RNA sequence: AGAUACCGUCGUAGUUCCGACCAUAAACGAUGCCGACCGGCGAUGCGGCGGCGUUAUUCCCAUGACCCGCCGGGCAGCUUCCGGGAAACCAAAGUCUUUGGGUUCCGGGGGGAGUAUGGUUGCAAAGCUGAAACUUAAAGGAAUUGACGGAAGGGCACCACC
RNA sequence: UAAAGUUGCUGCAGUUAAAAAGCUCGUAGUUGGAUCU
């Protein structure tokens, strides 16, 4: 942000924070996330920040915003709760997903059908992506990653502290990335709430779609 | 850089981490040049300007690079301050 | 890590150290003015005795030594000074 | 050969020279 | 038990460099340990640093700036003379272009280069590049 | 005729890097050795510094590989080492060939004592390990010529470096591992932090994204 | 022993994935289109690739595949995903928050929210599974 | 470790020339009992009177009989 | 070479540990060494349960149980199966079979 | 086959205690001691500190048993591109050609050989110190691939069986 | 003599390659915290 009034978190995004349980950490804290804690609770659970909630995503945005190629960004999820989201992500801001399992070889071998050169690389879960950040660390591949409370801060360059298990947070946060980055493209304004909704970057269980049809 | 006479010698000028300001290696493939959209102040949208941060592989391997890019963004007016 | 403000701790991080792994050392007992109902004057009491001190103005026991802090006996009124 | 039975015949031979050697 | 409060010193300082922290803590202080620092400030291999007062003997956190490669001390302080003092600078610095081995001499703490203007020698302290 | 399967690879075709030097200063890899064909492959000397025979013990027979490891570098400036292992010699030649190709970097050379003319020897004692062989380089008044043993002589002579004293320890007959230390010295050059390079970075344009809407629109 | 060879697999795969339109669900017509759109030296290696042309198009109809891949496929999902519900799920009248967190908003000054219903704690303090 | 101390050179010298005796060449060349038992009595030549030719026959893995004097 | 960081015992923190005799061979191991198992048995057999349970004078009499403990040596184990041989990755894992 | 063994029945010294000797073990963490610095995590033992809540001393505090943390030493464990190493592996076996915190012991290719000899100690057995002539191109460490196993686990076959 | 950093003060080794005394105590020896313009 940089103290933008322009910038500054909403109470219609708290409120959305508050519903998706985004502030809702785990019960196991790495070294690396303290900063991004406000205290644990009664129970174990660690409270995530959601001022530096806020603050990562918009550095996450400036980050993503300042490559002027949108497909040399790309968005990873192997976990089923993200790629959705990550399907919406890129479809709404012009980058290249990853949804599904991330075949070994792809930054790094020249030879295979799915190889990219990527500028900027942002994933679900560090833990459950670990693949393709490893190999981030191949080729000079800046990383985002949306990192819980026990998440490892391995070859994350610009870690997001938000819940990352419920599929409510993942696709909030991926719609807010989204967001974000167009706003500060220029497509889609500040000042009237967003077209879209969270909802339709979260995943349904596949009893949801049939409890739906 | 610099011989006797002053002119440079060198066949290039390394870059240094923005974290550590050790020399990053010209095959050190885990550092980053990431570059931070810059944002107008009343409109709060890209302006075509950028804060660029280079990042050493080893700092990303201590899982470091998180917070010094953070402090290196709080630094340039990126990041609110607490 | 990697950038931890050794010169100014918080004080709370400060009052979590062992007493002598602190920037400045300082002791985690004190001093306090204890007195009983059934006198008529106060004495001072370290928080950690290792005597059992007894009332100025009267033959009751005034605190227990313990393995650490000693033991205030009930019904006195004790109040850190300092 | 066991070390310990080669340790037990060199200490065989020292006593046979002890008795060789009064 | 601890001997060469100077050695403890520099190792913590090459420990911290190692590990790419911007600050440590070096205790106890001594007038060698902050005549030494001094020395690597004009330098400018450390920048500035702060003593800490507690009522026994000093503390010292020490800003780091990441151009420090290898802080070391000599054990014992071998006494040197100008002639040795070539030898010293061929086993101990990386290059006859950067690199300063401290000596202490009836001048105070200072450098080779700084003895050599002042035709001094000494007894080695350590170095640092 | 080269046809780029990287986006490194089309900027230096399409005569978008003008050196390798803009390459080296972001650390990109270098994935194909055409790239350093077009840069370079004007002064490149290869050779051959050993042929070794490996053997896989079978059920039926050994089966018998050789490695090549060979050194290359214009004799300035810069220097690659390569080892590959194939079951033809001259296979193993060629692909050891590209692969020193594909390591070539950038080698920083300094002055002994005063710095009258161009640079001759290393900045600075450096030291490069593999496998218990250490292979210390350390600079040299100009005009002593390379005192070294054979193996790190050609590299330092392929990197340009015109005097420089070394020292060796370990087991330094196994020619692959003093091959990989002195090349690991050679490399750690550029990589070393002088009081001439305390100057602050002044950031630039990374080749990828200076010639984003060329790689785009090509 | 009617499993399928891997050529059979991968060339129904590629018919799949590049001739979707052309082909149907009865065997006896995916066999001569399949021998019309490719070079098959045999007639039973025709047989046996339309056979598995056939039970790809049972397979897909019930659901996308792993191993096909078509754009096709992946504009039909995409519109299958294009469902917004009535109401959002995030927002509604009344959210439970802890007094932990109700202080970290009060910090964050959107402390004063009146959607924020105060809930108690947990009474105990027994979250850590039994060790042994 | 080894003592660093600037009064060590007594104890620095006497384990080196203690620790000399462990080296076989030093011991070979400084005892006696090698140049005593030495058939040339530590002389590059000596001259000798034939006694008889024989035939010493080569390690395992050669053949031959090399043809020598006892002198 | 060292097989096993804990040679395979859990003598840390003292000098010795004293020592038990096999069950089936009655070899001396240490009883930290020895592979130890805590058999909880029905008395009778599961074919000899309905008999005896017939024949009871009682009803519900419940049979006791027999309470083993068995202290193998490591050849022992090792023959009668009770652990077995493990790839030098799978060796350093602790938790008991799931049984 | 032979068994001067393995297996079995007996069974002396011994195994037990007291006093006097002996001073050796794969006496092992095969890793001297003291000191500093260098990642993380969850446990556990002792002491101390703080705190929701449960339970006992019929009820109040104290104190016990739990629960959640913190601190200090301790036996350890997991993890890690700290760093090291020939590797196995080691948060020490790291902070080592960028080599110096203090100090003791101790090694110098393999055998001959821990032998001969002298000295010393012991009642003895033996302990400590301890060579040389001669001989030899390798012994050896870690790991890899095979082959093999009177190792384990899987799979296949009427030239296997049911 | 150098090579031999295979006598290592510079400058070696001692978990498994040769090697830390079984373990402490202890005199000589070696080493020894801050501080005084």
């Amino acid at each position: 942000s940089g103290a933008l009034d322009v910038l500054q978190m909403k109470e219609e995004d708290v409120l959305k924070f508050l519903a998706a349980g985004t502030h809702l950490g785990g019960t196991n804290l790495d070294f690396q996330m303290e900063q991004y804690i406000y205290k644990r609770k009664s129970d174990g659970i660690y409270i995530i920040n959601l001022k530096r909630t806020w603050e990562k995503l918009l550095l996450a945005a400036r980050a993503i915003v300042a490559i002027e190629n949108p497909a040399d960004v790309s968005v990873i999820s192997s976990r089923n709760t993200g790629q959705r989201a990550v399907l919406k992500f890129a479809a709404a801001t012009g980058a290249t997903p990853i949804a599904g399992r991330f075949t070994p070889g792809t930054f790094t071998n020249q030879i295979q059908a799915a190889f990219r050169e990527p500028r900027l690389l942002v994933v679900t879960d560090p833990r459950a992506d670990h693949q393709p950040l490893t190999e981030a660390s191949y080729v000079n591949l800046p990383t985002i990653a949306l990192c819980n409370t026990d998440s490892p801060l391995r070859y994350v360059d610009i870690a997001i502290p938000c819940n990352n298990k419920g599929a409510h947070s993942v696709g909030l946060m991926w719609w807010m990335l989204a967001r974000e980055v167009l706003r500060m493209r220029g497509t889609i304004s500040r000042e009237h709430p967003w077209e879209v909704m969270p909802d339709l970057y979260f995943y349904r269980d596949p009893e949801e779609i049939e409890k739906e049809e | 850089m610099q011989n006797d006479a002053g002119e440079f010698v060198d066949l290039y000028v390394p870059r240094k981490c923005s974290a550590s300001n050790r020399i990053i290696g010209a095959k050190d493939h885990a550092s980053i040049q990431m570059n931070v959209a810059e944002v107008d102040k009343v409109t709060g949208r890209f302006n075509g300007q950028f804060k660029t941060y280079a990042i050493c592989g080893a700092i990303r391997r201590m899982g470091e690079s998180d917070d010094s890019i953070l402090r290196l963004a709080k630094a340039d007016g990126i990041v609110s301050k607490n | 890590p990697l950038a931890k403000d050794l010169l100014h701790p918080s004080p709370e991080e400060e009052k979590r150290k062992h007493k002598k792994k602190r920037l400045v050392q300082s002791p985690n007992s004190y001093f306090m003015d204890v007195k009983c109902p059934g006198c008529y004057k106060i004495t001072t009491v370290f928080s950690h005795a290792q005597t059992v001190v007894l009332c100025v103005g009267c033959s009751t026991v005034l605190c227990q030594p313990t393995g650490g802090k000693a033991r205030l006996t009930e019904g006195c009124s004790f109040r850190r000074k300092q | 050969m066991r070390a310990k039975w080669r340790k037990k015949r060199m200490r065989r031979l020292k006593r046979k020279r002890r008795k060789m050697r009064q | 038990v601890r001997m060469n409060v100077l050695a403890d010193a520099l190792k913590s300082i090459n420990n911290a460099e190692k590990r790419g922290k911007r600050q440590v803590l070096i205790r106890p202080c001594s007038k060698v340990i902050v005549r030494f620092l001094t020395v690597m400030m004009k330098h400018g291999y450390i920048g500035e640093f702060e003593i800490i007062d507690d009522h026994r003997a000093g503390k010292i956190v020490v800003n780091l700036t990441g151009r420090l490669n290898k802080c070391g001390v000599i054990s014992p302080r071998f006494d040197v003379q100008l002639k040795d003092l070539e030898k010293w600078q061929n086993n101990l610095l990386p290059s006859r272009q950067f690199g300063f081995i401290v000596l202490t001499t009836s001048a105070g703490i200072m450098d080779h280069e700084e003895a050599r203007r002042k035709h001094t020698g000494g007894k080695i302290l350590g170095f640092f590049f | 005729e080269w046809m780029p399967v990287t986006k490194l690879g089309r900027l230096v075709k399409d005569m978008k890097i003008k050196s390798l030097e803009e390459i080296y200063l972001f650390s990109l890899p270098i994935k194909e050795s055409e790239i350093i064909d077009f840069f370079l492959g004007a002064s490149l000397k290869d050779e051959v510094l050993k042929i070794m025979p490996v053997q896989k013990q079978t059920r039926a027979g050994q089966r018998t590989r050789f490695k090549a490891f060979v050194a290359i570098g214009d004799y300035n400036g810069h220097v690659g080492l390569g080892v590959k292992c194939s079951k033809e010699v001259a296979t193993a030649i060629r692909g050891a060939i590209i692969l020193a190709k594909l390591s070539i970097v950038p080698v920083r050379r300094g002055y002994w004592g005063n710095k009258i003319g161009k640079p001759h020897t290393v900045p600075c004692k450096v030291t490069g390990r593999c496998g218990s062989v250490l292979v210390r380089l350390i600079p040299a008044p100009r005009g002593t010529g390379i005192v070294s043993a054979p193996v790190p002589k050609k590299l330092l002579m392929m990197a340009g470096i015109d005097d420089c004293y070394t020292s060796a320890r370990g087991c330094t007959a196994t020619l692959g591992n003093f091959a990989k230390a002195t090349f690991d010295a050679i490399s750690k050059t550029y990589s070393y932090l002088t009081p001439d390079l305390w100057k602050e970075t002044v950031f630039t344009k990374s080749p990828y994204q200076e010639f984003t809407d060329h790689l785009v629109k090509t | 022993g009617r499993v399928r060879t891997k050529t059979v697999k991968k060339a129904a795969r590629v018919i799949i994935e590049k001739y979707y339109t052309r082909l149907g669900n009865d065997f006896h017509t995916n066999k001569r289109v399949c021998e019309e759109i490719a070079i098959i030296p045999s007639k039973k290696l025709r047989n046996k690739i339309a056979g598995y042309v056939t039970h790809l198009m049972k397979r897909i109809q019930r659901g996308p595949v792993r191993g096909i891949s078509i754009k096709l496929q992946e504009e039909e999902r995409e519109r299958r995903d294009n469902y917004v519900p009535e109401v959002s799920a995030l927002d509604q009248e009344i959210i439970e928050v802890d007094p932990d967190t109700k202080e970290m908003l009060k910090l964050l000054d959107f402390g004063s929210l009146s959607n924020l219903q105060v809930t108690q704690p947990t009474v105990g303090m027994n979250f850590k599974t039994p060790r042994g | 470790g080894k003592c660093r101390g600037l009064r060590t050179a007594r104890k620095l010298r006497s384990h080196r020339r203690d620790q000399k005796w462990h080296d076989k060449q030093y011991k070979k060349a400084h005892l006696g009992t090698a140049l005593k038992a030495n058939p040339f009595g530590g002389a590059s030549h000596a001259k000798g009177i034939v006694l008889e030719k024989v035939g010493v026959e080569a390690k395992q893995p050669n053949s031959a009989i090399r043809k020598c004097v006892r002198v | 070479t060292k097989k096993r960081r804990n040679n395979g015992r859990a003598k840390k923190g003292r000098g010795h540990v004293q020592p038990i005799r096999c069950t089936n061979c009655a070899r001396c191991v240490p009883k930290d060494k020895a592979i130890k198992k805590f058999v909880i048995r029905n008395i009778v057999e599961a074919a000899a349960v309905r008999d005896i349970s017939e024949a009871s004078v009682f009803d519900a009499y419940v049979l006791p149980k027999l309470y083993v403990k068995l202290h193998y040596c490591v050849s022992c184990v090792i023959h009668s199966k009770v652990v077995r041989n493990r790839s030098r990755e799978a060796r350093k894992d602790r938790t008991p079979p799931p049984r």
